[PDB]
RNA sequence: GGUGUCUUGGGUG
């Protein structure tokens, strides 16, 4: 789920960029930096609200370096999941251990033993899909799964979710 | 450079210099604190880019601080007779 | 690094075992806290953002920064490459995408009609609002705390919702 | 820049909070329990694990690693163990305190004697301050010999009724004399009989005596599990080349694991009840002096060699204690020190360096575009030539030292980078004599390099330093850095000081021949 | 004066040292709120956009 | 103003703060027969007023325990009727600037 | 082994009388076993870092428990110079 | 509020002498032909006689310099002492400012009683040992600097001004730019360990050191002793 | 919160020595990390000579925050404190 | 590439 979130980057800065174009370098620095990358923290970082218009303040020279310090404040937008979270997807992947499916940046992995069970693999569909009667689940569809898992790794996150429950599935 | 060269010093109100005898021209040393509980009880691990308080069960809220290598003997000096200084590098009240 | 207003959280003597998420039972981590803060330390409520809100507000944030590119002078698709950087487009390209394939709500006119409609938890608030859900029991079962609370109102909401929500 | 990169943010230390730890905390922060007395494994390289000597605790040895951080020996702070002991003891450090709260408290139930009803602790309870809070609680309620029942119809407080005993010190142990209602019957109180009354003691109960909730709770002044510092803070030494004796804490952390173990095989089999009081009694006796060796009315715990144990209080008192011998003052770098002697033809701020000094110490200067030709021509001369340099430092902080290095004229100098150069003519220097009764005994001087061992002063300046020529020596101190450079020349320069607020005159004048001269 | 004393009655009364002194920053290695360490030095941006434009950040 | 001769006894000097709100203060005769405030050595002390006191807080940007103190024993203090709190202001010579302001509070 | 040069000890890792030495020099070669090739470990004397020099008379002898027992004298001349001290 | 190295002792000309002395030195009277100035020194002398518009200011400046005159007596130095250790030297700066401008010859002056006045009565509100448009500040601000007012007024007196010293316009206004700028110069920095000077201004001269006195005296007086030798 | 407004501000309008030692020993440090100079560098090539003839032009880009004892502040940029 | 610890006595400033 997206949130809003006031955060905040301390940063460091040469003397050799002691410029009077100061500002808009650190601005295209604090920009670079935070627009994709995952916390564990906070969620995934998609874009900043207002990413021109932050401000640095006044730096702070770091006594014995010559360096200045910045806590260029700002508010973005966040996008965490949880566990007992419902959301929806498309799959990606199909194999017979499982199958994956695209959430949002992220990529969600269905396990074999948490699915309704008149779903039947198939290898050698064109295209290649589970089935079911009166149930179908293949490339480019929807599918209202809730989570019940997500592990906090620091660079890459990965979730496993079960559409094992009530309400959930194909919609 | 002992307590009356550091009065003289006080005296002349020179504080760089000061901080500059007693850390890069002695022991300056750098230990890693727990932002949480505050003790120096934080296993780093600089290649594997790792850290972890066990006690807080904590990886994220970590800070390194430049201290006196005789500071950080003390602290641990400290911990040995169960008293826990607690270095906290914010104020709350 | 990346920080927030989340500081201290200083050492009492005992521990919590209540800091693992549940999201069913309200549960998010020790940085969604229920009353929230802003840049300059004030109170305020958490936000969760459904998915229609969140594309409004990251559409206009792109625009906003493209407009400030240009000096002054449309499809999520193309929308998403207003930031800098390479990684930078491809997570934006994956959340626009994922954004413009299930926002019910495409348009900010039905969007800050539903705010101005809702306006009450935030979590099972927005949850609602992302979710299309037919009658009261999906609601109560994909969100069970809807059942001891004593103030439903699912069965119109979710009429009204269903029936603002756009052609497709 | 001479540390390795770590990726945590740089902050500083803004608040100090002292209290006790507790059993959990230091079960919690430590890595391996300590329980085998037996330093080496079997004298086998690589001691036995569980030993004080754990290469989990960290690495004393430069081609060995720490198993727990895997750092170097430059760079391991030191890992904590932990020793659960036998029994719980008394903290040598805490037992007037205890004594106190013994006396304050009921030592049946753990409530206080008096109650917020009478308003004279109603109003002592009113002060901000723990510690005079804890005075003046003691000073009235150490009179009450019960806990009554009743809140002063019948208003009940939820007391007791139990008789109040009259607490005793001797030595370490505390007597503890209830007169019943005659023979009052006097028992001694053991550690675990205060610990098991301390922690029934509630949370506002002990808010109102002075202590914390979050940071000092009165039972852990007892000991019940031991931390087991690093072998940092005990590092062995090397008597003849291939000999290694144990610190004394760690001869007192052997001979405590020892008492322990005695400990444990008493409650474990047939202990007819006066060996169990002496063995924990050497037990509290060694962890006693393992903190604190200068106990009154008692022998001291001693070495091998007749010396006594060098307990940690007393490496942390004194002039050459922690804090006033490494802390307040310390040994320095960079600094230089020779007889001194009178120079008729120096300025007022120049002071005359040997040649030999002048090479021998140095200054660190970055390399920039209005310096590189002449730093080329210092590193060209050599570490063996005046003017000349010493090292180079890259850009990353690898030095280049120009002794060893064959191939000198072969060092093309990049932007960024430090050459070490020697001392040279100009170079602010703080000159120093002691003692340093006054500011103007430690004044920033110009440097001119010159032949000869001896320090060179113009002879009007001699008299803020209190000096003369027949035997005294004086320090030089080279400043590292840019901003230490500015602040000697800025405020600490001779010419500034001519003029001293003691007593709003001048301190340096003409002297000697000057003067008789100039008559 | 009475160290190893003063340390035992600050932890048993959890006392907080709110570092304002002199010899508390000298022991901590730290830059003492004294004489040239008693205000901070930023950086200005008003008069720094005054440089010339190919002075810039690149 | 109680003033006695010989002593007060501990039980009589108990009633003095139980009898709220009127102030009950003593003085010996002994104590009485020279006025101290006419001394060379004491400077003019006078209580500041309430909304005088915050003006000097505010001015100092202080807070109450960072001034310089009285205590409520001090005879001047006692001659004066200092209660806890109250602020005397204290003109008094000085060598070097001739006339000096310097104030304490009441502990 | 330590950083001053051997090269001028005789078979016998004692220098002969009669030979200019400098300071960090190796006046007296010994060495220690290892306890349990490349089994020893180094106990050399060098001299002192500040002080020059030429060595006067090297005696050999055996201590009290016969074990081997050196004693090397040097000499030098020390010139008056600026800071000498001197008194009537 | 002053900085210890930049005081200098100087004699406060108001306080020593009798009142014919102090009158003669620093009375002056526009009606009484005589005892007014003495013509040879002004242009303006015969514009000056007979005058009301000016006599009120001269009496005025009178007034505060008998007012001055009182004070030191009867609550600064009773016992009359006059030579005190302050700020910003006098003597100097008027020497200086004769040999600038070369003040030979006793030559007309074309320097104004009112403008006098008036100069040293701006330049007394111009010593500034605290900031601010507070009232607390400007009380603070005049008990600061009333003694140096008083010197200043016991120099610069319109007497003394225009006879002793005879300064013209151009003299006069240096005179009053440097003793603004050098009593601004004066004053203590922020920043100075005060407390780490004084405790070693007063150990250090105990170094060279039936009434107890020297060391021992001092042992009693720091260690506060309930009773003494 | 503990910013002071420039209208208010009520400390020394005067560099103090302090100050300034600090102000020139931290532009020293900065010119010799190859930071631009604004100044006219003619003969001298010392950072601290140089530092000082920018502290003599009034152009050193630097500022003095000068915490009081209640923990609010005032900022005063170089080149409008005043330089003996 | 790595040159150990504490006391007693005699001096220098
Ligand atoms: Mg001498
Ligand atoms: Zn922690
Ligand atoms: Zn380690
Ligand atoms: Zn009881």
């Amino acid at each position: 789920m997206f949130f809003l979130k006031d955060l905040s980057l301390i940063l460091t800065l040469h003397p050799s960029y002691f410029g009077p174009q100061m500002n808009q370098y650190l601005r295209e620095k604090l920009l670079t930096d935070v627009e994709g990358t995952c916390t564990g923290q906070f969620g995934y970082i998609v874009t900043v609200l207002d990413g021109m218009n932050i401000d640095v303040g006044k730096g702070r020279i770091i006594p014995g370096s010559g360096s200045a310090e910045f806590e260029v404040k700002y508010r973005a937008v966040v996008w965490k999941p949880f566990k007992g979270e419902v959301v929806d997807a498309i799959v990606s992947n199909v194999s017979p251990i499982g199958f994956f499916a695209d959430v949002g940046p992220l990529n969600v992995f269905v396990s074999t033993r948490l699915i309704p069970d008149n779903l039947v693999y198939n290898p050698s569909n064109s295209p290649p899909a589970y089935m079911s009667n009166d149930e179908l689940i293949t490339k480019g569809s929807k599918v209202r799964l809730k989570v019940v898992g997500t592990r906090t790794d620091v660079n890459e996150i990965y979730a496993i979710g079960s559409i094992k429950e009530d309400f959930l599935g194909a919609i | 450079f002992g307590e009356m060269e550091r009065d003289c010093m006080i005296a002349h109100g020179a504080a760089g210099f000061l901080k500059e005898r007693l850390m890069e021209a002695s022991d300056a040393f750098r230990v890693h604190v727990c932002g949480i509980c505050g003790l120096m009880s934080v296993i780093a691990n600089l290649k594997k880019n790792q850290f972890e308080c066990r006690s807080c069960k904590n990886k994220t809220n970590i800070y390194q601080l430049h201290i006196p290598y005789a500071a950080k003997l003390l602290f641990q000096e400290l911990m040995a007779m169960n008293i826990a200084p607690r270095l906290y590098t914010e104020r709350s009240g | 690094v990346s920080t927030s207003t989340v500081g201290a959280r200083r050492r009492r003597a005992k521990q919590q075992v209540d800091d693992e998420e549940n999201a069913t039972l309200l549960r998010l981590g020790p940085e969604f806290a229920l009353k929230q803060y802003d840049h300059d330390g004030n109170e305020h409520d958490l936000i969760a953002l459904s998915l229609s809100e969140s594309r409004l507000l990251i559409r206009e944030a792109l625009k906003a920064r493209s407009r400030a590119r240009n000096g002054g002078v449309i499809d999520d698709d193309e929308l998403a490459k207003v930031t800098s950087g390479a990684v930078a487009n491809g997570v934006v390209k994956k959340t626009l995408d994922y954004l413009n394939t299930f926002a019910r709500f495409k348009d900010e006119e039905t969007c800050t009609a539903v705010d101005q409609l809702l306006h009450l938890h935030p979590f099972e608030i927005a949850q609602l609002s992302s979710l299309g859900c037919e009658d009261v029991d999906e609601a109560i079962t994909l969100i069970p705390s809807l059942a001891a609370k004593k103030e439903v109102n699912l069965q119109r909401i979710l009429d009204e919702l269903n029936r603002l929500e756009d052609p497709y | 820049s001479q540390f390795p990169y770590s990726s945590a943010p740089l902050r500083s230390v803004k608040e100090v909070q002292f209290g006790l730890l507790s059993p959990e905390e230091i079960r919690a922060i430590s890595v391996v329990k300590i329980e085998y007395p037996e330093i080496m494994d079997e004298s086998r390289q690589r001691p036995r694990e569980g030993g004080l000597n754990d290469p989990k605790l960290g690495s004393i040895d430069r081609n060995f690693k720490c198993q727990t951080c895997g750092e170097g020996m430059a760079e391991c702070p030191g890992h904590f163990g932990h020793m659960e002991l036998a029994k719980p003891v008394f903290h040598i450090g805490f037992i007037p305190k205890i004594k106190k709260v013994c006396e304050c408290i009921c030592m049946n139930c753990g409530k206080l004697l008096l109650d917020e009803t009478n308003p004279t602790m109603a109003q002592a309870i009113r002060i901000r301050d723990p510690k005079k809070r804890f005075n003046a609680v003691w000073q009235l309620c150490k009179t009450k010999m019960v806990c009554e029942a009743d809140a002063p119809k019948v208003v009940s407080r939820g007391g007791c009724g139990n008789t109040q005993p009259v607490v005793r010190k001797d030595g370490m142990k505390l007597w503890g004399t209830w007169k019943k209602s005659a023979q009052p019957e006097r028992k001694l109180l053991t550690p675990g009989e205060i610990l098991n009354v301390f922690k029934h003691i509630s949370p506002e109960d002990c808010f109102r005596l002075g202590f914390n909730e979050d940071y000092a709770r009165p039972e852990w002044m007892i000991i019940t599990v031991l931390p087991v510092p690093p072998p940092q803070v005990r590092p062995s030494i090397a008597m003849d080349e291939t000999t290694q004796g144990q610190d004394d804490l760690t001869h007192k952390l052997s001979d405590i694991l020892k008492a322990n173990i005695n400990v444990q095989k008493l409650e474990m089999d047939g202990s007819p009840q006066h060996i169990i009081n002496e063995v924990e009694q050497l037990l509290q006796f060694h962890v006693a002096t393992y903190m604190d060796n200068d106990i009154a009315g008692q022998p001291q715990a001693l070495q091998k060699s007749g010396r006594p144990v060098k307990a940690i209080r007393a490496r942390l008192k004194g002039k050459e204690g922690r804090l006033r011998g490494n802390l307040m003052g310390k040994r320095v770098d960079f600094s230089a020190r020779t007889v001194i002697s009178g120079d008729p033809n120096l300025e007022l701020d120049q002071v005359g360096v040997p040649i030999s000094i002048a090479k021998t110490l140095s200054y660190p200067e970055t390399v920039t575009q209005y310096n590189i030709h002449r730093l080329t021509e210092y590193v060209r001369n050599g570490p063996n030539e005046h003017p000349g340099a010493k090292y180079v430092i890259r850009d990353n902080g690898d030095r280049i030292d120009l002794r060893y290095h064959k191939r000198a004229g072969d060092i093309v100098l990049q932007y960024g980078w430090k050459v070490e150069r020697h001392l040279m003519d100009d170079d602010p220097v703080l000159f120093n004599r002691q003692p340093s009764l006054h500011k103007m005994s430690m004044m920033a001087h110009r440097v001119k390099v010159m032949p000869y061992s001896t320090f060179r002063l113009n002879l009007s300046v001699t008299s803020p330093y209190n000096a003369d020529f027949d035997g005294d020596e004086m320090n030089l101190h080279v400043p590292q850095s840019e901003e230490t450079r500015a602040e000697l020349s800025q405020l600490c320069a001779v010419p500034l000081q001519i003029v001293s607020p003691q007593s709003n005159k001048p301190v340096m004048g003409i002297v000697q021949d000057t003067l008789c001269g100039v008559r | 004066e009475e160290t190893v004393e003063i340390l035992f009655e600050a932890g048993a009364a959890a006392e907080l040292d709110d570092c304002r002194g002199v010899s508390e920053n000298v022991m901590l290695g730290q830059l003492a709120p004294m004489g040239t360490g008693a205000f901070d030095v930023m950086i200005d941006e008003k008069l720094l956009t005054s440089l010339p434009a190919d002075y810039a950040p690149t | 103003i109680f003033i006695y001769q010989n002593n007060i006894t501990p039980s009589a000097n108990k009633m003095i703060p139980t009898v709220s709100p009127a102030i009950i203060e003593t003085f010996q005769e002994s104590d009485l027969v020279v006025n101290i405030t006419h001394h060379e050595l004491v400077p003019k002390h006078i209580r500041l007023s309430d909304g005088e006191k915050s003006q000097l807080l505010q001015r100092y940007k202080l807070k109450e325990s960072q001034l310089p103190r009285i205590q409520r024993e001090d005879p001047v203090a006692r001659y004066l009727g200092l209660k806890r709190g109250q602020v005397v202001k204290i003109i008094r010579r000085s060598e070097t600037s001739g006339r000096y302001a310097s104030y304490r509070i009441c502990l | 082994l330590k950083h001053g040069t051997y090269e001028k000890l005789d078979e016998d890792g004692l220098i002969a009388p009669g030979v200019r030495v400098s300071g960090d020099d190796i006046i007296i070669g010994k060495t220690t076993p290892i306890p349990p090739y490349h089994t020893k470990r180094d106990a050399s004397t060098p001299l002192r870092s500040t002080e020059n020099g030429i060595v006067d008379q090297v005696l050999l002898t055996t201590n009290q428990e016969g074990l081997k027992f050196v004693k090397v004298r040097m000499r030098t001349t020390k010139v008056p110079q600026i800071g000498d001290k001197f008194a009537s | 509020g002053l900085d210890g190295t930049q005081v200098e002792r100087q004699t406060i000309d108001t306080i020593p002498g009798s009142d014919k002395a102090f009158h003669k030195r620093y009375y002056v009277d526009l009606m009484d032909e005589k005892n007014s100035i003495k013509p040879d020194v002004i242009e303006y002398a015969a514009d000056i006689l007979g005058d009301v518009e000016l006599q009120k200011e001269l009496n005025s400046e009178y007034e505060q310099l008998v007012s001055d005159r009182k004070f030191l007596r009867e609550i600064v130095f009773v016992n009359g002492d006059h030579n005190w250790p302050l700020p910003v030297n006098l003597r100097r700066i008027i020497q200086n400012a004769q040999q600038i401008f070369h003040l030979d010859r006793a030559k007309a002056s074309d320097l104004t009683i009112p403008e006098i006045i008036h100069g040293v009565r701006d330049l007394c509100k111009k010593l500034f040992v605290l900031r601010g448009e507070n009232e607390l500040i400007k009380e603070a601000q005049q008990n600061a600097t009333s003694l140096f007012q008083c010197l200043v007024r016991a120099r610069l007196a319109t007497r003394r001004i225009l006879e002793e010293f005879r300064l013209n316009r151009d003299a006069f206004e240096w005179v009053l730019g440097t003793i603004e700028a050098q009593f601004q110069r004066s004053l203590v920095h922020p920043g100075e360990m005060v407390g780490v000077i004084a405790a070693q201004s007063i150990g250090e001269p105990a170094t060279q050191m039936n009434v107890t006195l020297g060391v021992p005296r001092l042992k009693e007086i720091l260690n506060v002793a309930k009773n003494i030798k | 919160e503990l910013a002071i407004l420039k209208e208010e501000r009520t400390t020394t309008p005067y560099l103090t020595k302090y100050e300034r030692a600090r102000i020139l020993g931290t532009r020293a440090l900065q010119i010799s990390m190859n930071a631009p100079v604004l100044v006219d560098i003619e003969g001298e090539t010392d950072p601290l000579q140089i530092a000082m003839k920018e502290l003599s032009q009034r152009k050193i880009p630097l500022v003095i925050r000068r915490y009081l004892p209640d923990g609010s502040y005032e900022d005063w940029g170089c080149d409008e404190l005043i330089v003996d």
